[PDB]
């Protein structure tokens, strides 16, 4: 082929990734449906904050996908104890993620797998959403989804209650969890199970009421919980500013319709106030 | 979205002459490789067109009786795959039966219509051995089809643009009192358009609008005001003229369509079988 | 330095689509199926389907290959 294999990058139950001359190659039912999903979605998308599918190839029922080589990801940034995440760096990562998400939602696609290790960073400090293996188009009434999407630690309460139909709220809730991880350097809501994830959500943010979520009881897997008061947001994020706290509250609204979209989040005063986002060339490299 | 899609960027073509050039190129390449790998058995491009039309109707028949119910988007995607594949490929190299089945298979996967291989092949009216053979052929040709489609899998169909236009007519065009009376005939004209090459020459929005306006004209309704006033095209005379000419060309394509003749289809089927039995 | 939002400048080659939040007060939602309480609980409203249908109806209507 045209690619000389250079280095091994990872593997799993799904595929393996190699650095190759610089790009990254990810290699009776036929072609894998995850690979077909990624190919069919990334061909129709072009944005600096979305991973670019440069080429695809393979043989037989196997297939390989060629992407731009990505230097690191947000999970590595968060887990690195040497890295100091200034408010400017957090704003920069948040801004790039939200711009990519706004472009994605504008083309009626939900990522549905947002997490720090799916936000990849290159040598120029440009964040791109990756791992479109669970991404799906939304807005069609005659299209039933599954609630078992998004990693549990980043899954929205509507998903944990069995929502068959949802919108950008799942990605925005995952984005709020990612922001909380960036602030606290640890996962915000590490639930060992769906029930424990719901319990931690309700113990940190309070049990939703009828006024906070009008139709929450209509979800097929709705479970009544203790009347938790919840922790005040400024208690959890002691270093957060008022604008950042408003952004966090908008991202963590229990009502998915009331939850702030990517556009509304980008228009919030948090991204306009000083200091501005750190430029890509100055973002911390782990 | 269509306006920055691969369908518009790569699979919407300027003219029928460009499509004819592509198909003639494919036929000529297959002829040269066949005479360089070893005759009236060779198929002419128009015979290839007759076969492709017959097998697109066969693909429609396959998708209509498919169990569980096949979403119309899947059928449109599969037919678009068939047309795109045989733009640049000869039926003399890859048999249209296997290619159409592979098109349906890949369309089911791409559109997220979850169907397992056994229940897909169970729709074929053949024996379980024949179903296994067809499944193996489909699995062998799936990557070939993907490569020939240039890894452009998302297909924009005119059905959802049709829905949006009906919503717009209901909302902003009270002169058309019941737009729902322009659904059956408009969908019939949409199917007729799908029979032609218009899906490779015009946008899905243009196809949907042409179908709706043809349905209105059949009903004696003139919604030129809908284009001029509601779509504000009276503020841009050149744009309105361009759109009207696009619809007129689509109607011309529809009226000039010629269904394949059964006897001609049989003769060309014998020729195609002989071609595949050779080399 | 300081960031300022700017809407995505993407050319649709077609008629302008009314804003999503605007649809209800223009009468569009009177012609789409209402979202069930389950759908609304999940965050799905009829406005999303209506907006998608209108955008696809207007996308590339004025485009020439
Ligand atoms: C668009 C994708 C294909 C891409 C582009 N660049 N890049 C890199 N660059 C190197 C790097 C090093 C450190 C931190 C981030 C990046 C790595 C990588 N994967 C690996 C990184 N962490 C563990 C493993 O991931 C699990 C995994 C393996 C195999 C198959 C599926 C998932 N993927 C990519």
């Amino acid at each position: 082929k045209r690619y000389e294999k250079l280095d091994f990058l990872g593997e799993g139950q799904f595929a393996t990734v190699y650095k190759a001359r610089i790009v990254a190659i990810k290699k009776k039912d036929g072609i894998n449906r995850t690979a077909l999903r990624e190919i069919k979605l990334l061909q129709e998308l072009s944005h600096p904050n979305i991973i670019g599918l440069l080429d695809a190839f393979g043989h037989k029922s196997n297939i390989s996908l060629v992407f731009d080589f990505m230097e690191t990801d947000l999970e590595v940034i968060i887990k690195d104890n040497s890295l100091v995440l200034t408010p400017s760096h957090i704003k920069a990562y948040m801004l790039m993620t939200l711009q990519g998400l706004e472009y994605l939602h504008q083309h009626w696609i939900l990522h549905r797998d947002l997490k720090p290790n799916n936000l990849l960073l290159d040598e120029n400090g440009v964040l791109k959403l990756a791992d479109f293996g669970l991404a799906k188009s939304f807005g069609s009434p005659n299209r039933a989804y599954t609630h078992q999407v998004v990693t549990r630690w980043y899954r929205a309460p509507e998903l944990l209650f069995g929502a068959r139909m949802y919108g950008v709220g799942v990605d925005m809730w995952a984005v709020g969890c990612i922001l909380a991880e960036l602030l606290l350097r640890v996962p915000f809501l590490p639930g060992d199970s769906d029930l424990d994830q719901l319990t931690r959500i309700f113990e940190t943010l309070g049990t939703p009421t009828e006024e906070q979520w009008p139709d929450m009881c209509s979800l097929p897997d709705y479970v009544t919980f203790k009347s938790f008061p919840g922790i005040p947001l400024h208690h959890i994020f002691s270093a957060a500013g008022d604008d950042l706290l408003d952004l966090i509250q908008g991202l963590f609204l229990f009502n998915p319709c009331a939850r702030i979209t990517a556009t509304q989040a980008l228009k919030m005063k948090y991204f306009s106030n000083r200091p501005g986002p750190t430029p890509g060339c100055q973002l911390p490299r782990p | 979205m269509y306006h920055n899609s691969s369908q518009k960027r790569h699979w919407t073509f300027s003219s029928e002459e460009q499509l004819a050039r592509l198909r003639a190129d494919a036929n000529r390449k297959f002829r040269c490789k066949a005479v360089a790998n070893g005759d009236p058995v060779f198929l002419e491009p128009h015979e290839e067109m007759t076969l492709c039309k017959y097998y697109e109707k066969r693909l429609l028949e396959f998708c209509s009786v498919f169990k569980p119910a096949m979403p119309r988007s899947v059928v449109g995607t599969a037919c678009m795959y068939f047309k795109r594949f045989y733009l640049n490929n000869s039926v003399m190299e890859y048999h249209p039966r296997i290619i159409m089945l592979t098109c349906a298979f890949l369309a089911c996967k791409v559109d997220e219509f979850n169907v397992s291989s056994p229940q897909f092949v169970g729709n074929l009216r053949e024996s379980p051995l024949g179903q296994e053979k067809a499944l193996e052929q489909i699995l062998e040709y799936e990557l070939l089809l993907i490569q020939q489609l240039n890894f452009h899998l998302i297909v924009h169909n005119p059905y959802r643009p049709f829905e949006g236009f009906l919503i717009d007519l209901k909302t902003r065009y009270p002169i058309l009192e019941n737009p729902e009376i322009l659904r059956k005939t408009a969908d019939d004209f949409l199917n007729r358009i799908a029979l032609t090459d218009a899906y490779l020459l015009y946008t899905p929005s243009q196809i949907a609008l042409t179908a709706i306006l043809s349905s209105a004209s059949r009903a004696g309704i003139t919604m030129e005001s809908y284009l001029s006033e509601s779509l504000m095209l009276k503020e841009n005379r050149t744009c309105l003229s361009q759109l009207l000419d696009i619809m007129k060309s689509m109607r011309n394509l529809v009226k000039k369509y010629e269904p394949p003749r059964s006897e001609e289809v049989a003769v060309l089927k014998q020729k195609l079988e002989r071609c595949h039995s050779a080399e | 330095a300081l960031y300022e939002y700017q809407p995505l400048q993407i050319e649709t080659y077609g008629p302008h689509v009314p804003e999503l939040e605007m649809l209800g007060r223009l009468g569009y939602l009177n012609h789409v199926r209402a979202a069930s309480p389950q759908d609304l609980a999940g965050g799905y409203t009829s406005s999303l389907a209506c907006h998608r249908a209108l955008q696809d109806a207007f996308s590339g209507l004025f485009w020439q290959p």
